[PDB]
RNA sequence: UGGCUUGUGGCAGUCAAGCGUUCAUAGCGACAUUGCUUUUUGAUUCUUCGAUGUCGGCUCUUCCUAUCAUACCGAAGCAGAAUUCGGUAAGCGUUGGAUUGUUCACCCACUAAUAGGGAACGUGAGCUGGGUUUAGACCGUCGUGAGACAGGUUAGUUUUACCCUACUGAUGAAUGUUACCGCAAUAGUAAUUGAACUUAGUACGAGAGGAACAGUUCAUUCGGAUAAUUGGUUUUUGCGGCUGUCUGAUCAGGCAUUGCCGCGAAGCUACAUCCGCUGGAUUAUGGCUGAACGCCUCUAAGUCAGAAUCCAUGCUAGAACGCGG
RNA sequence: GCGGGAGUAACUAUGACUCUCUUAAGGUAGCCAAAUGCCUCGUCAUCUAAUUAGUGACGCGCAUGAAUGGAUUAACGAGAUUCCCACUGUCCCUAUCUACUAUCUAGCGAAACCACAGCCAAGGGAACGGGCUUGGCAGAAUCAGCGGGGAAAGAAGACCCU
RNA sequence: CAGCAGGUCUCCAAGGUGAACAGCCUCUAGUUGAUAGAAUAAUGUGAUAAGGGAAGUCGGCAAAAUAGAUCCGUAACUUCG
RNA sequence: UGAAUAGGGUGAAGCCAGAGGAAACUCUGGUGGAGGCUCGUAGCGGUUUGACGUGCAAAUCGAUCGUCGAAUUUGGGUAUAG
C-alpha cells in the first residue's frame, strides 16, 4: 500500500462543471471593518492584457524603482443594477428574512432573463420581470429588522447591464451579492441609498488593496492522468502503457479513498486564485497596447485594430496586476480580499511610464 | 531585421559574435532571420 | 543569491561547452550543480553567473582532467530582464574557476553578462565584453 | 508459502568490579545475564500440486516513528565559537555521479544536509524482461559406458476485450413550486530550505576567529492561476523552387507525388507569467503563594508564564453540510 | 601413458646440484592466471570528477605441452569489447497542430460463456470473510471511464514424487 | 469445408522524362467491393519547435551527420590476387 | 528431361607495336580472352520492429533485411513406404 509523491492538486474533488457562466463563492470575503459601506465582490468581463512598464512596490529592493515589466488583466466593470435589497435577518430556525426593498426602475435586459425558459429544466412559475412591488412600506421596516436582535447580514439581488461592454446580448446575468460595511446596522442604512437603481464600483474596490481572482476556468478536455494529475510517460513507450498510469488501488485493503489517479474533467469550476494585487482603476480610456512581436497572443487593447473575439474597449475598467480565469468573451466575478497582506499603497496613483501601440501581428 | 523603432523597455537583442548587436522589431521581420532574406528586394525594412 | 533575472533551464549534465577563459581546453564538462535536487530522468539544469561544478571531458592534458569547479558565461537562450531587454549570446562556454567563484585563467574572452558580474565581483574583475 | 519458537542472534535495562590524570559509570566496561524482540540467521513437513511466475529500476495508489533535518528545552571533565550528550515532538524537507548484474562491496564532487521500520517491498490483464525453472555446442571434474557434476562458458515464447467490486468524470426524480445566492452544525485542503542587502566589527579571547537580535530582498523547487514585454508551433490563409501529363495548340489554368518541397500571422501554450499564514487549547520546563511534614518546595486548597506539530484562519459543500428570500 | 620424501650455495633470500624411496619408466621445442584457477578488490603501470575495461605486466600454474597436433600467417562477414571526432526526442521538458475513430446513430447480427450473493475495522475460525460475532457504514432510474482486489479469458501446475 | 484479407502453371511489351524492366506519367484500355450521417473527447494510431548535446533507457534499439558529376590529394603490411 | 537472368563495370593468359636498355630490366599504346570477375531486375532467401491471437490462413498481416553464370533457382514425368 505505497505512495508516490503528490503530482497535481488532490482537493478539487469532485471535478464538477461550473454550469452557470458567472462564478459563485459560498465563503464570501468577510467585512471591511473600516469602510462604512461596501460590497463583497463585483463584476467583470475578461478582455485582455498589457505590459505595464512601471516601478516596484517593494521599496528596499536591490534594483529598487527600476523599469519593471508586469502582467495586468484590464477587465471591464460596468456597475450592477439592483432588483431589491433583501433584508436577511434570523429566526430561531435559521437565516430567514422578513421583506425585501425593491427598486422602481430596473434596466432593459430584464426582458428575456427572469424565467427559466430552457429545455429539460424547471421554470419558476410566472415570477417575470418587475411590476411595482414592495418598497414603499418595506423601506422603513428594515430599520426595525435590526431591532429584532435576531438579525444577520443584509444582501442585495443584482443583475448586469450588458451592452456597454461590446457583447451585444440583452438577457442579463444574475447573482446575489453581499453588502459589507462597518456593522450590521450600517450595511442596512447606507444600502438604502444603494437600491435606487445602480451601485458604485468604487465602494467595494478601493485602489491598491488586493483582489482575489475567482472566475470560471476553461474545460480543457476529458483530460487523462498525464495532464490532469501529472504523471510522465514510460521511456520504453510501447504496448498499452504510454499515457497510462500504474496504481489506482492497493492489495491490502482493496478499498481505498478519493486520491486515485484517474481521467476526467480538468479546470472548469469556480476556482479561486489568491491575492492578485490591484494596479490601478481607469475610467474611460488611458492605457493602450499592441506591439509587433511574439510574446503571448490574441488579446490586444486598443492597437491599430481592436481585440480579437471581444470588441474594442470604450467603457470603465479596473486593472488587476495578475490575471483572472476564463478566456475571451467569458464573464467573470471579481471577489475582494478579506486578508489583505501588504499595506495599502493608495492615495496617489501608480506609475504608468510608456507603453507601445502599433499592430500586434506582422 | 527591419529598420523600425525600438522602445525603451522592449526589444530582443541577439549578440551573435564579438557582440554583434542585432535586434528584432516586427514579428514579420524576426522571420527574415531564419530565411536570411536580404534588404535588396524588400524595401520598407 | 538572487540573479534578479530569469534563469532558464536547458543546461543539463554533460556539456561540450567551449573554454570561456584563456586556459584553453576544448570540451569541458559539468557534473553536479550547486544546490541540486531533481529526479531520475530529470537532468540537473545549470545556468549563467552560477557556480556549478565541473571536470573537463576532452582537450589536452594540461587543461584536461581532475576537478576544479566552474561558472558558465554564455547560453543562446533568451532570458527576461526586469527592465524589458532580452539578450541571447552565441556559443556555450564555461570559465573553469575555483570553489568560491573566481577564474583560473587570466581573463574571460567573448561576451559576458551584466548580471553575472553583478553576482560575483570576483569574476567581474577580469571580464570579457560586457553586453 | 502461511503458522509457531527465537534455535542462530540483534538491541536495551543492567549486576559493576576494573581503567581513564585523581576517579564504578566525561569516557572506556572484565564477566555476562534478565526482560523485551523478531533484524543476523533458520530449527519444523503444522498448512498447500484441476498453478504458490523471479530480481534491480521507471511510473503512480498508505500508515507508524526503533528520529537524518526543520519548532521548543536542559546539562558536561565546553573559553565565545568550534566540540560532547540527553528530554518534549510526526505537519513538512530528505541530492548529483563512478566502480560493481546490483542496494551490499567501494570511491569521489558538492550541497543547508543527504534518516529508521512495516505494509502480498503499489508492483508483469500499468512496465523493462539486463537479474530469473527445460531444449544447438565446448571446457574442467567424475564413472567400464550410454553419460554425469552443490564447477564455469555460447544461442534459446511476457497471450487477451475486467463478469462483481475499489473507482474518476456527466445527466435524470421524492412535503406546493421556484430562475438567483449568502450561513459554517460539517467534508475536502495548502506546506519546505539557502544566499544577499545587512546586523557588527560589537560580545569574548593567547591566537586563528567573530555570537545574541533586527529590518530588507530574492533564488532553487511544488500547486493553482497563466495568454502582454518573452520562446516556438498555427495542414485554416498568403508567400519561394523542380518534374511529367491533360484541358485543341500556344497560352491561361488543374489534378498529383505528406502541408510535394522552401517561409509568416489566426487558435493554443511554455523552455513561462502571477500569487500565498488567524484565533484558541496546552506539554516538557521554569516559577508564584502555600502544604503533605515546626523548616522547606510548582499541588492536596490556591494560582500563573509556556512549543512547528496540536488547533483554526483561507477556499469547495443532500440540516446529518447547496444555506434560503 | 609422461612421480614422492629429504638435504643443500657469503647475506636478507633462494636451490643449483645431491641423496633416498617407489614404479613398467618419469616429458622437448614454445606459451600462460584461460569456454579451465579453490586462492584474489592478487601485484604493478597508465587512464578516469571514481575506472578493475581501455592496457601494462606480475609470478603466488587448485590442475599448460607437438598428429582426431604445436606453429608461420594474407584476404573476406545480418557474428564479439573499448578509446576518438561531428552529432542525436532516448531523455531533459513538454507543448502545439493533423489524419482515423472513440462520443453518437441506422440496419442486420458474433464469441467460449448458466453459484444464493456482492462494505469496512476489530474478533473467533477449514488457518488471509462483502458472506460468520459485535460495532461503524451502505437507496433506486442512467451513461461515459480505468487497471488495485476478488484473482478474469483456461489447461486436471512449470516445481515436485509415484 | 466457406459468397474467407488466400493458394494458383502462364502467354503478349507505345510516348517523353530517369541506365535497363527503378522512379516519372498518359494511351490502346478498365474500374472504387453485400450498411450510413454528424460532431470530431479521454485514449491508441502523423508532423513541427526554443535551449542543451548523451547527460536517458536492459537497449545509439530509436534518431542525427553525409550523398551526384568532374578534378585534385591520400595510410600500416602481404599468401603480389 | 523442359523453361528463365534485361541492364551495367573491370580484365590476367595469349599476341603485336613504340620509346628505352651492353643485354635484361624498364616503359608507352593497341589487339584480345579465363572469371563464386562482378552487378542489377527475373527466378529465389529471412535480420529488426509494431499491430493481431473469441481474427482473414489451425504460426496471420504492415514497415524493415539477403542472393543471382555459381556448390544457380524452378516445372513435369517416374520410382523408393515404417
Amino acid at each position: 500500500k505505497y505512495e508516490a509523491p503528490r503530482h497535481g492538486h488532490l482537493g478539487f474533488l469532485p471535478r464538477k462543471r461550473a454550469a452557470s457562466i458567472r462564478a459563485r463563492v459560498k465563503a464570501f470575503p468577510k467585512d471591511d471593518r473600516s469602510k462604512p459601506v461596501a460590497l463583497t465582490s463585483f463584476l467583470g468581463y475578461k478582455a485582455g492584457m498589457t505590459t505595464i512598464v512601471r516601478d516596484l512596490d517593494r521599496p528596499g529592493s536591490k534594483f529598487h524603482k527600476r523599469e519593471v515589466v508586469e502582467a495586468v488583466t484590464v477587465v471591464d466593470t460596468p456597475p450592477v443594477v439592483v432588483v431589491g435589497v433583501v433584508g436577511y435577518v434570523e429566526t430561531p430556525r435559521g437565516l430567514r428574512s422578513l421583506t425585501t426593498v425593491w427598486a422602481e426602475h430596473l434596466s432593459d435586459e430584464v426582458k428575456r432573463r427572469f424565467y427559466k425558459n430552457w429545455y429539460k429544466s424547471k421554470k419558476k412559475a410566472f415570477t417575470k420581470y418587475s411590476a411595482k412591488y414592495a418598497q414603499d412600506g418595506a423601506g422603513i421596516e428594515r430599520e426595525l429588522a435590526r431591532i429584532k436582535k435576531y438579525a444577520s447580514v443584509v444582501r442585495v439581488l443584482v443583475h448586469t447591464q450588458i451592452r456597454k461592454t461590446p457583447l451585444a446580448q440583452k438577457k442579463a446575468h444574475l447573482a446575489e451579492i453581499q453588502l459589507n460595511g462597518g456593522s450590521i446596522s450600517e450595511k442596512v442604512d447606507w444600502a438604502r441609498e444603494h437600491f435606487e437603481k445602480t451601485v458604485a464600483v468604487d465602494s467595494v474596490f478601493e485602489q491598491n488593496e488586493m483582489i482575489d481572482a475567482i472566475a470560471v476556468t476553461k474545460g480543457h478536455g476529458f483530460e487523462g492522468v498525464t495532464h490532469r494529475w501529472g504523471t510522465k510517460k514510460l521511456p520504453r513507450k510501447t504496448h498499452r502503457g504510454l499515457r497510462k498510469v500504474a496504481c489506482i488501488g492497493a492489495w491490502h485493503p482493496a478499498h481505498v479513498m478519493w486520491s486515485v489517479a484517474r481521467a476526467g474533467q480538468r479546470g472548469y469550476h469556480s476556482r479561486t486564485s489568491i491575492n492578485h494585487k490591484i494596479y490601478r482603476v481607469g475610467k474611460g480610456d488611458d492605457e493602450a497596447n499592441g506591439a509587433t512581436s511574439f510574446d503571448r497572443t490574441k488579446k490586444t487593447i486598443t492597437p491599430m485594430g481592436g481585440f480579437v473575439h471581444y470588441g474594442e474597449i470604450k467603457n470603465d475598467f479596473i486593472m488587476v496586476k495578475g490575471c483572472i480565469p476564463g478566456n475571451r468573451k467569458r464573464i467573470v466575478t471579481l471577489r475582494k480580499s478579506l486578508y489583505t497582506n501588504t499595506s495599502r499603497k493608495a492615495l496617489e496613483e501608480v506609475s504608468l511610464k510608456w507603453i507601445d501601440t502599433a499592430s500586434k501581428f506582422g | 531585421f527591419s529598420g523600425a523603432k525600438i522602445y525603451p523597455g522592449r526589444g530582443t537583442l541577439f549578440v551573435r559574435g564579438d557582440s554583434k548587436i542585432f535586434r528584432f522589431q516586427n514579428s514579420k521581420s524576426a522571420s527574415l532571420f531564419k530565411q536570411r532574406k536580404n534588404p535588396r528586394r524588400i524595401a520598407w525594412t | 543569491q538572487g540573479t534578479k533575472f530569469r534563469i532558464s533551464l536547458g543546461l543539463p549534465v554533460g556539456a561540450i561547452m567551449n573554454c570561456a577563459d584563456n586556459s584553453g581546453a576544448r570540451n569541458l564538462y559539468i557534473i553536479a550543480v550547486k544546490g541540486s535536487g531533481s529526479r531520475l530522468n530529470r537532468l540537473p539544469a545549470a545556468s549563467l553567473g552560477d557556480m556549478v561544478m565541473a571536470t573537463v571531458k576532452k582537450g589536452k592534458p594540461e587543461l584536461r582532467k581532475k576537478v576544479m569547479p566552474a561558472i558558465v558565461v554564455r547560453q543562446a537562450k533568451s532570458w527576461r530582464r526586469r527592465d524589458g531587454v532580452f539578450l541571447y549570446f552565441e556559443d556555450n562556454a564555461g570559465v573553469i574557476a575555483n570553489p568560491k567563484g573566481e577564474m583560473k585563467g587570466s581573463a574571460i574572452t567573448g561576451p559576458v553578462g551584466k548580471e553575472c558580474a553583478d553576482l560575483w565581483p570576483r569574476v567581474a574583475s577580469n571580464s570579457g565584453v560586457v553586453v
